[PDB]
């Protein structure tokens, strides 16, 4: 939880400060800068960012659907894509801090491989303007930033959400340095530099007003070898976009069913909650006793510290048919049981794991063939209904 | 044996690759934390090593006692390797195994979970600190004066040594530990909480030892304990935490508050007892569903909780309301007297008999909602802790060597009788109870009751208690008792000022004419009750913000208390407070 402070005019020295700002974006990620150039103009923008009067194409104020509301300014040079309401502050701050991302990008990469490497990664300066206003706060679910290299003056606005990076201690975190201005890296930067980087979200706060600066590199650009079929326009176009954009630019191939977005990544970290749990208490040396889903959800409940409900282990069930049999007991209590008497072994889980993401893999790739995930809701399985 | 040997080097692999998120490894400042701050504890995630490997998960389930064998061997190896000479202040570093997912009960803690890890949630009692316990003995023969020693854990009273080695005597035989183990104390005995526990039966109690984790717990909150069973050896505390709900129950429950005005519903489903009359209920219910706390940049702490007092003749019920919110409240506790219930609201040390010592504790519902029967009769600690709790909200103990302010954010429920029997109303209430002033002020809403001689509630009150013995609309209890838990848990309704400067205005006109007329004054803590009132009925209605009629219903509740609390000859105040009626 080391949040070093150095100032950025020592920097400029260019012989003392490079290692130390490298080894906290390296370790502690977001990094302190106090005293930049720009002092009075910083707060004269908090009373031009309350417009609130632009549609979106690609601009304006969006709130996804509803307190979040994040007003993002197409830059000038665009072609064809614009809306210019007055903007004239936000426009000065644009202009100026794209000496501190120049700068920032100079004394980061300087001490890792080139500082000649990222005059081609600043060099179309499209990035746009972040301006963040939370209604009078849960606004901010876990998220990660867009932009490579992300510098935003906030109050304080911060927490870290359960992720392994910056104070391993992996507690929740609310950090308030007055006169601070506190960089964000992206995750593409992470991949760039291959893990050096990682996120932090926003939390519960009284004072709602956020300003995010984003550097966007340009549309040309791969990134290193292995993102040269994904260039970082893709890449970044992928992640951002906006609900309405989403709703306009992922539309041509139909299908809300969005699982994409959505059931994959959660859906598929269910049955390594739910092996271990059947090894938890069908397999022991003491008393018997058969696995009953009353007992299986509210572990796994907090597992994933989210609402579980029954429907998922069907879905668990629909993918893996073979492993927990359905049958209901007499009570009315539904049970679940394995195949195998001897147990199962770590290594048999491991197996069961890599036949479970193999499964899902298979069951993906042939429903894809309709038009990537592209369209499953992840139907759950029917359970068999008592006779008569 | 020597296959821990392979189970070493395999964690040891695993603490310095374990990268979950965007590639950076959490156990470098984990151990890099534990090693600036000079800790011993150190934390995994069950789920973790269990998507590493499952086999440790299984071993850790089957025997953690030799698990644990491993764990703090490579810890410290870690630690020596990380740190250089962190041996020499440090011997041991446990660790924290936290993230279970069986949760268990007490009441399923059987001989089959014997031996293994088992996580369990509680309220912690009895307090005995940093003693010296035993695990090893020795005794001084006095015939020969000879010593001899054998083993002692932690359940037995002391295994009685009777027969020497050569003197073949049975005389007296003293105790010897002044070569003996090291001591290590934190007898606390643990009990299943009030608010999930089914109906008819009773809740179990165990004790816990705590080892290398001391005063860190607050007694009676809800806690949640990951330790090993033989009598729980606790391994991981956590002091921030059946009948909870579902997806399929929310959803109805926005729908039955949006229709038909449910607010008089939930007053009739408060007694179905008796017929009652509104304002006894009205000020329960108001007082059970809270309002919400709220500060001003980390300071001004003002107390979200409602304390209803109740008052009138003996004959009458009042213990049966608080009998019925006993059960259908959480986390409600009825305390009683000097001591009915053998639990309280004040701390104290005191002497205890079953091992005969000196303890502090400091009694007891941090979020709940405490029951007080027949509050005239009480002597001066429990007067003063009850005051200090409604005053601020919080207790502190300062005594038997520990130093402690506790959390005491409780609403409070009180029911008294007047000195005589009547309410003598030709006198005021001030003359009538035997309290004074500051401790009436915390009491927001005074609700009593009168006799009545005539024939409605002589055809009413009769005809129902009879109907009660000649047999052997409104909303139901259970969905009321969701719905109370569903509505504190979720919502946090605020206020807008577009137009709630109106309030002022009437508070304005009603301060001034309980001076001309009344007595006794209206101050700004009524202001602060009628916006608590306005917020619960809001709670209770579900909204997101407060209403324009809910401060209608807040002034008519703070009228008839008020007003109500008073002399006949404040008679024109009935019919000055009928305009605004």
């Amino acid at each position: 939880l080391r949040v070093p402070v150095i100032d950025l005019n020592r920097v400029s020295d260019e012989e003392q400060l490079l290692p130390v700002v490298r080894a906290i974006l390296l370790q502690h990620d977001t990094f302190l800068l106090k005293n930049y150039a720009n002092k009075a103009v910083l707060d004269a923008l908090l009373a031009g960012l309350t417009t609130k009067d632009l549609p979106d194409t690609s601009q304006g104020f969006d709130a996804n659907f509803v307190w979040l509301e994040q007003y993002i300014f197409d830059t000038d040079p665009q072609l064809r894509f614009d809306r210019k309401c007055r903007n004239e502050s936000l426009c000065s701050i644009y202009s100026r801090l794209f000496k501190l991302g120049l700068f920032f990008a100079q004394l980061c990469v300087k001490s890792v491989v080139s500082s000649a490497e990222l005059q081609d990664c600043i060099s179309t300066s499209h990035y746009a303007t972040k301006l963040t206003r939370y209604f009078n706060e849960r606004d901010y679910v876990t998220f990660l930033p867009t932009g490579v290299l992300t510098i935003f003056p906030c109050a304080k606005a911060i927490r870290y959400k359960p992720s392994t990076m910056a104070t391993t201690d992996n507690s929740w975190v609310s950090i308030d340095e007055p006169d601070c201005l506190l960089f964000h890296t992206g995750t593409l930067l992470a991949r760039w530099s291959q893990g050096m980087h990682t996120t932090s979200p926003l939390q519960i706060d009284p004072r709602a007003n956020i300003v995010s600066l984003t550097i966007w590199p340009p549309l040309t650009t791969p990134i290193s070898s292995k993102g040269e079929g994904t260039i970082a326009n893709h890449l970044l176009e992928q992640q951002i976009k906006a609900f309405p954009k989403v709703a306009q630019q992922y539309y041509p191939r139909e299908l809300s069913i969005l699982r994409l977005q959505d059931a994959m990544k959660f859906v598929k970290e269910l049955f390594t909650v739910c092996e271990t749990v059947l090894s938890l208490n069908a397999l022991s040396r003491s008393t018997g006793v058969p696995p009953e889903l009353h007992v299986l959800l509210p572990q796994i409940s907090s597992m994933m510290k989210r609402k579980i409900v029954q429907d998922d282990i069907l879905k668990l069930l629909t993918i893996w048919s073979d492993a927990y049999v359905v049958e209901l007991n007499s009570r009315g209590e539904l049970t679940m049981n394995l195949p195998k008497r001897d147990n199962l072994t770590t290594l048999t889980n491991k197996s069961r794991t890599l036949a479970f993401v193999e499964r899902a893999e298979s069951w993906y790739q042939q429903v894809i063939a309709s038009k990537r995930r592209s369209s499953s809701n992840s139907k759950t399985v029917l359970s068999s209904k008592v006779q008569t | 044996p020597n296959v821990s040997r392979t189970i070493a080097r395999e964690l040891k692999s695993f603490l310095l690759e374990y990268t979950d998120e965007t590639g950076r490894s959490v156990y470098g400042a984990r151990i890099r934390t534990l090693g600036e701050m000079n800790s011993e504890s150190l934390e995994v995630n069950y789920r973790h090593l269990a998507e590493s490997k499952a086999i440790l998960a299984l071993f850790l389930a089957k025997c953690p006692e030799e698990m644990l064998k491993i764990f703090d061997l490579v810890a410290m190896e870690a630690t020596e390797l990380h740190y250089p000479d962190y041996a020499r202040i440090h011997s041991e570093i446990h660790v924290r195994i936290s993230d279970f997912p069986t949760i268990y009960s007490l009441r399923e803690l059987r001989e089959s979970n014997l031996s293994s890890l088992v996580r369990v949630t509680g309220v912690v009692t009895r307090r005995t600190g940093v003693f010296p316990q035993l695990k090893y003995v020795k005794f001084n023969c006095l015939k020969c004066g000879s010593i001899l020693g054998p083993f002692f854990q932690d359940s037995n009273e002391e295994i009685r040594i009777s027969f020497c080695t050569n003197c073949k005597s049975k005389g007296p035989f003293r105790v010897n530990g002044e070569k003996t183990v090291y001591r290590n104390y934190q007898r606390v005995t643990l009990q299943e909480a009030p608010g999930t526990v089914p109906p008819g039966r009773l809740p179990r109690h165990r004790e816990v030892i705590l080892l290398a984790l001391v005063d860190v717990s607050k007694p009676g909150e809800e806690v949640e304990v990951t330790g090993i069973y033989k009598i729980i050896e606790a391994n991981s505390i956590k002091r921030r935490e059946v009948f909870s709900w579902t997806e399929e129950e929310e959803r109805e429950f926005r729908k039955i508050s949006r229709d038909r005005g449910i607010i008089d519903k939930i007053i009739s489903s408060m007694a179905p007892s008796i017929y009652g009359h509104r304002d006894i209920k009205t000020a329960v219910a108001c007082s059970l569903f809270g309002g919400v706390p709220k500060n001003v940049n980390g300071k001004h702490s003002i107390r979200g909780d409602i304390n209803v007092l109740l008052l009138g003749d003996p004959g009458t019920a009042k213990s049966q309301i608080l009998k019925y919110v006993e059960k259908t409240a959480h986390r409600a506790v009825f305390a009683t007297g000097q001591g009915a219930s053998a639990v309280g609201l004040t701390a104290s040390v005191r002497k205890d008999p079953i091992t005969k010592e000196w303890t502090l504790e400091g009694g007891a519902a941090d979020k709940g909602v405490c029951l007080i029967d027949e509050f005239d009769k009480m002597n001066d600690q429990d007067r003063t802790s009850i005051h200090e709790a409604m005053e601020q909200q919080s207790i502190s103990i300062s005594k038997a060597g520990i130093v402690t302010t506790l959390q005491a954010r409780c609403s409070i429920i009180a029911a008294a009788n007047p000195n005589g029997g009547r309410y003598n109303s030709t006198l005021p209430l001030a003359q009538n109870v035997s309290l004074t002033e500051p401790i009436l002020s915390r009491f927001d809403i005074l609700c009593v009751v009168r006799d009545l001689v005539d024939e409605e509630a002589d055809e009413r009150l009769a005809t129902f208690v009879v109907d009660s013995h000649v047999r052997s609309s409104p909303i139901p209890q259970e969905l009321l008792m969701k719905y109370i838990h569903y509505a504190r848990t979720k919502i946090y309704p605020k206020l807008h000022q577009m137009d709630m400067d109106k309030v002022s205005r009437v508070y304005a006109d009603l301060r001034r004419e309980s001076i001309s007329t009344g007595s006794f004054p209206i101050t700004v803590r009524h202001l602060e009750s009628i916006l608590r009132i306005a917020e619960s009925f809001a709670k209770m209605r579900l909204s997101e913000f407060v209403s324009s009629y809910d401060l209608d219903r807040a002034i008519k509740v703070v009228v008839d208390s008020f007003v109500d609390a008073q002399k006949v000859s404040v008679r024109r105040q009935l019919r000055r407070s009928f305009a605004i009626y």
